[PDB]
């Protein structure tokens, strides 16, 4: 007795040939096992979901009161481009220059493109790599 | 498998959102203009409201640049019900300023469902 | 017109007065503080003083306050004391049902004492601030008497306070007070009612005391499932919270 409400942070592009986005569960690296991803079928620009929920929050939204108090982030998938994003089998396209299999470099070169991004803000290879969850569930 | 076309996320309207630092525990339609709304004052910090009878002090919170809010109800096709670019961020006899998980373990964690 | 009457609660409270009258900046005076709404579950609360010239005095005790009547006496008795304003003075503070609530609601603890109390030192510190010439100050209170004067005594070293258990019937000045801030209550529960009436909205809700069921069964019909009550209700009091967790939606607070 009340449809759930879902309050969501999306890229303000997506609200720019028919329907296009598409919500799928899959392989979370890290061991993971079990999350939703948002692409757009216009092509990749895979997107990541994880929600904000912290104990004893709820939501009025409208003339209406939700009990999540969950805030959903879809963020452009993986690299230092979604390190100020949430701060407050299948897939086409610029695959074969997306691989470039696992290299140190491929860390060192990330885990540095993310060292420039947490250097702008104060905290205490480019854009969102759609393969950071393509090479925990290929390589293994 | 879920799937939600660009142009329920377009147009779509705008949407007062409160985030309370309670949780209500049932989600239901509410009278919030009728009892929250009037009780919302202005000052030179962020706002005074009750609620319960307990007293609290709200921020404007505005959504990261770059982002667009939706309300989506879950139920049907994803489908934006409704938009926003801020939210009131209410908080317990303080402001609740600086940083807690809100404007920042980040807190936040995956989704399944 | 309401504009302005809904933010009788912004700032939660309210300080009504009289023209301080001129003998009473020059000669000594005595100040007299009680209350009326410490117990209903409804409406304000009122804290009020009264003052004179002791030179004065006569006026009261040998006229006609001290001397258990009626909503309808009383109404009467406080036009002559407001009549004769060339020398008494009077103010009080109307706290709303909602100040009480968040006040002794707040994550840091408040209680009806501590809140009676200050508001009693607040308006005995305003009619120094008037330049009153105030030697001694009779309170009255409810119970015992020693710990309410020796925190009130601390506060204002310059001046005898005496905190007397049924000072109202002691003191001309206290039984005066008392009149004012139990008119002022009255007063303030008619507007209530003639705005609820206004808006064919019920307002037959009884004594205002929990415990007169009454009253009881008046917040029993009137709990929203997501808010509970009206400001009229003061949220903090025992009988209300007990209500509403039969009644309403269970919300969870910070308080982990």
């Amino acid at each position: 007795l009340a449809a759930r409400q879902l309050v969501f942070l999306l890229p303000e592009h997506l609200k720019d040939k028919k329907s296009s986005l598409l919500f799928v569960k899959l392989a979370n690296p890290h061991s993971g096992e079990g999350a939703t991803y948002l692409i757009d079928m216009c092509l990749q620009q895979l997107f990541e979901i994880k929600v904000f929920k912290e104990k004893h929050h709820s939501w009025f939204i409208n003339q209406s009161v939700q009990s999540g108090g969950l805030l959903h982030f879809a963020t452009p998938m993986d690299p230092l481009f979604l390190l100020l994003h949430y701060l407050l089998e299948v897939n086409s396209k610029k695959y074969y220059k997306y691989s470039s299999e696992k290299t140190l470099k491929w860390l060192e070169k990330k885990v540095n493109q993310t060292v420039v991004a947490l250097k702008a803000n104060n905290v205490n290879l480019k854009t969102g790599k759609k393969n950071s969850k393509m090479t925990a569930a290929q390589k293994a | 498998r879920i799937h939600l076309r660009p142009g329920s996320l377009r147009g779509a309207a705008p949407a007062k959102l409160h985030l309370l630092p309670c949780d209500v525990l049932v989600s239901r339609p509410a009278p919030v203009d009728r009892f929250f709304t009037p009780a919302v004052r202005h000052d030179a910090d962020g706002l005074q409201a009750s609620f319960r009878g307990r007293g609290l002090r709200g921020e404007e919170v505005a959504v990261p640049p770059g982002f667009a809010g939706f309300v989506m109800v879950t139920e049907e096709k994803g489908e934006g019900l409704i938009g926003k670019l801020n939210f009131s961020g209410d908080a317990e006899d303080k402001a609740d300023e600086a940083q807690e998980p809100l404007e920042r373990l980040w807190g936040l964690e995956t989704v399944p469902g | 017109m309401d504009l302005s009457e809904l933010e009788r609660d912004n700032t939660g409270r309210c300080r009504l007065s009289s023209p301080v009258p001129a003998v009473c900046l020059k000669e000594p005076c005595v100040l007299g503080v009680d209350e009326a709404g410490r117990g209903p579950v409804l409406g304000p609360m009122v804290y009020a003083i009264c003052y004179c010239p002791l030179s004065r005095l006569a006026d009261l005790e040998a006229l006609k306050v001290a001397d258990t009547l009626t909503e309808n006496e009383r109404e009467r008795l406080f036009a002559k004391m407001e009549e004769d304003g060339d020398f008494v003075g009077w103010a009080l503070d109307v706290l709303s049902p909602n100040l009480i609530s968040t006040s002794m609601l707040g994550r840091v603890k408040y209680n009806l004492n501590s809140l009676s109390h200050d508001t009693a030192a607040g308006l005995i510190q305003y009619a120094l601030d008037q330049n009153v010439n105030v030697t001694q100050v009779f309170v009255d209170t409810v119970g015992m008497p020693e710990t309410y004067q020796a925190r009130l005594q601390q506060h204002f070293p310059g001046i005898e306070v005496t905190v007397k258990a049924k000072a109202d019937s002691l003191f001309p000045v206290v039984s005066a007070a008392s009149i004012f801030a139990k008119v002022a209550r009255d007063k303030a529960v008619k507007n209530w009612q003639f705005v609820e009436n206004l808006q064919d909205l019920d307002s037959d809700y009884g004594s205002g005391y929990p415990n007169d069921p009454k009253t009881k069964a008046w917040l029993r019909k009137h709990v929203d499932p997501v808010f509970g009550f009206p400001q009229f209700v003061r949220f903090s009091w025992s009988t209300a919270q007990a209500i509403l967790e039969k009644e309403a939606e269970d919300v969870i607070w910070e308080d982990s």
